[PDB]
């Protein structure tokens, strides 16, 4: 990336996503990427707790993740 | 023959390139850990450790001497090239000031020509920092063709270098009477090396660096110059430039050396137009310390009475003939240190590479105060 980038090529770096790490963005609710699991899938088997639907801890979660202000899970 | 010291046997042989080691007794045992790879490399060039007579290493490091040489004059055999072929010289002796020196180009491989800038006049190269195009400039070079000879004479050089010291070892290499004649040595080093070399510099200079830098000067295009042998055939073009070589050389031999007064100067200062030193006054220069270095070859008694002994003159500075209060070196003084630089090796390398350090370290301390070269000072790079 160095060479490249001294070389006057910033589009030849190797530029490789860290796809799992965001895919674990978005299995805790986050809809940053186009990543529809667990949590940020609002009708899941995880989000709703079908038996139970207590999870109530779910829509202030929610709130702050996907808040692109704080420092909780950073893009 | 010539001088009956030579004879030396160790054949050119082929074998004994294919079994490392071979100069060390314990490194041509047979490797077994890795440690021995890079103890291969660690004394390979130890002589002292390999034999054990001061004749056979010294004829060693008389050839490797001149394979060293060799290795120096295809370096500056490939500097001159790249200034004859890969080089803006041509467009930096036409504007100095505005064109970069450019000797390297980079091959249009991955990224990689963006390193050629450019360097003024359309040149696409890397700017170089050697000073080259700068000494080119004093000593009269012109076109690239001269550089280009310059180039295969440094070739033909270290042909000649590596075959003197395959010469002085594989055919006819010299005793050990011969390397421990320092009184002999000494005298040939200070008249012939560096007095002979700066009186045969003054004479380039007088008659080559000077008219063209003169010329240059004045103002005249660098193809618009004559060659430097018709400065040197005829003295009616090298009278208009100096009028002290229309009494040719009688004024030197009458004595009258005022006569000389105009491309010996003694100015001391910087040319206005290029920025380096005077270039008269640097011709100057170089017969002066060629007289003086002429001079001090013959101080040393070789073969005909006349001279000092230096193994006297160490053996008399002691103690009760030192200055009083240099006298706390005791009687004895240099006594032993005739015979200790006649037979060590490292003793005289101690001493050379003191002295060459500490010489290089004085080259770099006058030549940003003295810039000695045409259009040196200002590119600071
Ligand atoms: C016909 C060519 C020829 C042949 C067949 C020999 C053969 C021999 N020479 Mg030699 N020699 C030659 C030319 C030749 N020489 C020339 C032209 C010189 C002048 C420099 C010398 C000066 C010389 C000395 C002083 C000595 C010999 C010795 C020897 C003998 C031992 C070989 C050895 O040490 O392994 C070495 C195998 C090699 C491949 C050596 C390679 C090193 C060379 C110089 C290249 C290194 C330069 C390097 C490329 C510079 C750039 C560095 C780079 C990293 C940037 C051997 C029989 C030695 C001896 O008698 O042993 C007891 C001895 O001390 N020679
Ligand atoms: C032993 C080598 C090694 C180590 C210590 C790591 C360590 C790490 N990787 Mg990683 N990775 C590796 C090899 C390795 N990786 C290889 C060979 C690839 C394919 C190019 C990846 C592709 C990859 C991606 C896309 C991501 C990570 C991420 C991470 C971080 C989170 C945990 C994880 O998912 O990793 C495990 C992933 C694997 C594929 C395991 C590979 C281990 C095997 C034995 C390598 C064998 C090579 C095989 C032939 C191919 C972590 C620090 C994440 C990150 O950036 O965190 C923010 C991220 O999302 N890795
Ligand atoms: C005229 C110059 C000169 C000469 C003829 C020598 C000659 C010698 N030196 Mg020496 N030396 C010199 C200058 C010189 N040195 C300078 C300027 C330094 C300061 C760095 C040294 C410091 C030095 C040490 C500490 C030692 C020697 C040793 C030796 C002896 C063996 C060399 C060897 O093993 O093979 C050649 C070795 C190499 C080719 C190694 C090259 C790897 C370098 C470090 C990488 C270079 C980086 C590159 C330029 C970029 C040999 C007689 C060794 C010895 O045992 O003496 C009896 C020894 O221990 N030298
Ligand atoms: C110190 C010695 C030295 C060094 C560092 C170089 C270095 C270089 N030379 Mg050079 N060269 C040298 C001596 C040297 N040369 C000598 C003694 C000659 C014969 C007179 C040449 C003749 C030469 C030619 C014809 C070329 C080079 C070229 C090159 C460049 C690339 C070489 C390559 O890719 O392989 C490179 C910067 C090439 C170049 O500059 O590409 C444009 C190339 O065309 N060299
Ligand atoms: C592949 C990379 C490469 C190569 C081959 C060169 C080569 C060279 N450069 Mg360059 N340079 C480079 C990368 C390179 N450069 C980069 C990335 C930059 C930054 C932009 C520069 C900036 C630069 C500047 C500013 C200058 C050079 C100069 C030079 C020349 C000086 C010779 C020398 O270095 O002594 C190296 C010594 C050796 C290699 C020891 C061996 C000597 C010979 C080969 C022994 C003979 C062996 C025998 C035949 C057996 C040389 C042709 C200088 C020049 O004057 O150009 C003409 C100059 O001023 N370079
Ligand atoms: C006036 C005669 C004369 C000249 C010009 C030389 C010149 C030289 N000697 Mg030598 N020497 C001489 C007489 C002379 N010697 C005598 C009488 C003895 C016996 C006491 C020696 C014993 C001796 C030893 C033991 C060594 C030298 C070495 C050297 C080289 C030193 C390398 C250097 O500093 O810059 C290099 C400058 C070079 C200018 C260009 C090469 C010039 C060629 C070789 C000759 C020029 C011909 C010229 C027209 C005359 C150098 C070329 C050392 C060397 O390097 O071995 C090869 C070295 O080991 N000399
Ligand atoms: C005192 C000696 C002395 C000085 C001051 C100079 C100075 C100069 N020479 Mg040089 N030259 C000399 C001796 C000297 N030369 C000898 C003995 C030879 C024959 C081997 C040459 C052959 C020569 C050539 C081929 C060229 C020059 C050129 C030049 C100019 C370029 C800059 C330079 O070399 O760096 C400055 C040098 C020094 C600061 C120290 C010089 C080192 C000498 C060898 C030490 C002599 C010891 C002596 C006792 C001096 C006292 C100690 C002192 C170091 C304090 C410059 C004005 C170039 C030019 O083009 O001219 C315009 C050029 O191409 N000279
Ligand atoms: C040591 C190197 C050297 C060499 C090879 C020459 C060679 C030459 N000089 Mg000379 N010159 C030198 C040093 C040298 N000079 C020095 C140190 C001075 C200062 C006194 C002069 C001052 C000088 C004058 C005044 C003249 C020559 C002239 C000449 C040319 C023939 C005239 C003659 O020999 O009488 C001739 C090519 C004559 C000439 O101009 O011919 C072209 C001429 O009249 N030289
Ligand atoms: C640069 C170079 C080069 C070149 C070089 C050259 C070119 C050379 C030379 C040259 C020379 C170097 C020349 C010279 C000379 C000389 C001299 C040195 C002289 C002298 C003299 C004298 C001393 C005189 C004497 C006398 C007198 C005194 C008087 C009378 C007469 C008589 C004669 C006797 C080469 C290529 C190699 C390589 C690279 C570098
Ligand atoms: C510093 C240095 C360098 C440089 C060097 C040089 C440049 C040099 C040199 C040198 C020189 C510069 C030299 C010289 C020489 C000369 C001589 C040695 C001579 C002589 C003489 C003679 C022999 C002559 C003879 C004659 C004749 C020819 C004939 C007639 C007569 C008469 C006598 C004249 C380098 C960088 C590379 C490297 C580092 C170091
Ligand atoms: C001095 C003795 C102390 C012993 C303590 C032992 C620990 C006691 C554990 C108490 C656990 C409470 O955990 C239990 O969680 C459920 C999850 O649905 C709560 O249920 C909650 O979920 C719903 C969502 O549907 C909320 O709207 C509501 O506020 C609440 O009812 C129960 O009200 C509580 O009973």
């Amino acid at each position: 990336n160095d060479c490249e980038v001294a070389f006057g090529s910033p589009d030849k770096q190797i530029l490789v996503e860290p796809v799992f790490a965001q895919w674990i963005q978005a299995v805790h609710g986050k809809a940053l990427y186009g990543i529809s699991s667990l949590l940020s899938n609002p009708d899941s088997i995880a989000s709703t707790a079908w038996p139970n639907h207590a999870n109530v801890w779910l829509p202030g979660w929610l709130e702050a993740i996907n808040n692109g202000t704080n420092s909780l899970f950073l893009a | 023959a010539s001088a009956a010291t030579e004879q030396s046997p160790i054949p050119t042989s082929f074998e004994r390139w294919a079994k490392p080691g071979h100069f060390d007794r314990t490194l041509a045992r047979g490797p077994k850990t890795t440690t021995w790879i890079w103890n291969l490399h660690a004394d390979a060039h130890d002589f002292d450790s390999h034999t054990n007579d001061l004749q056979d290493i010294s004829r060693k490091i008389f050839s490797a001497h001149f394979g060293h040489l060799a290795v120096v004059f295809v370096w500056l055999s490939g500097m001159y090239f790249h200034g004859a072929r890969f080089s803006n010289f041509s467009s930096w002796m036409a504007d100095p000031t505005h064109i970069r020196p450019s000797a390297q180009v980079v091959w249009p491989l991955v990224g990689q020509d963006i390193l050629n800038g450019d360097m003024g006049g359309g040149f696409r190269g890397i700017q170089i920092t050697s000073g080259l195009f700068q000494m080119w400039r004093g000593e009269g070079f012109t076109n690239e063709f001269q550089l280009y000879c310059t180039a295969i004479g440094a070739l033909v050089m270290a042909g000649l270098m590596i075959f003197a010291g395959w010469f002085h070892y594989h055919v006819r290499s010299p005793k050990l009477e011969w390397f421990q004649n320092v009184q002999s040595m000494l005298n040939h080093h200070l008249a012939g090396l560096l007095g002979l070399g700066s009186l045969g510099w003054a004479g380039h200079l007088i008659h080559v660096a000077l008219p063209t830098n003169k010329l240059l000067d004045a103002g005249v295009a660098p193809q618009d110059i004559p060659l430097p042998h018709e400065f040197v055939l005829d003295k009616a073009l090298m009278a208009e430039l100096y009028p002290s070589f229309a009494q040719g050389i009688r004024p030197f031999f009458t004595l009258n050396w005022a006569t000389y007064s105009d491309f010996l100067t003694f100015n001391g200062g910087l040319n206005p137009v290029t920025g380096g030193l005077w270039m008269t006054d640097i011709a100057h220069h170089h017969v002066a310390i060629a007289v003086l270095f002429i001079f001090a070859g013959h101080m040393y008694r070789t073969n005909w009475g006349i001279g000092h002994s230096i193994r006297t003159m160490l053996e008399d500075a002691r103690h009760p003939k030192m200055l009083p209060f240099l006298s706390f070196i005791g009687p004895v003084g240099h006594r032993g240190l005739f015979e200790v630089l006649t037979t060590s090796w490292h003793a005289q390398l101690s001493i050379n590479l003191a002295m060459m350090g500490s010489l290089s370290i004085i080259v770099a301390q006058h030549m940003y105060s003295m810039p000695p070269y045409p259009y040196l000072a200002t590119d600071y790079g």
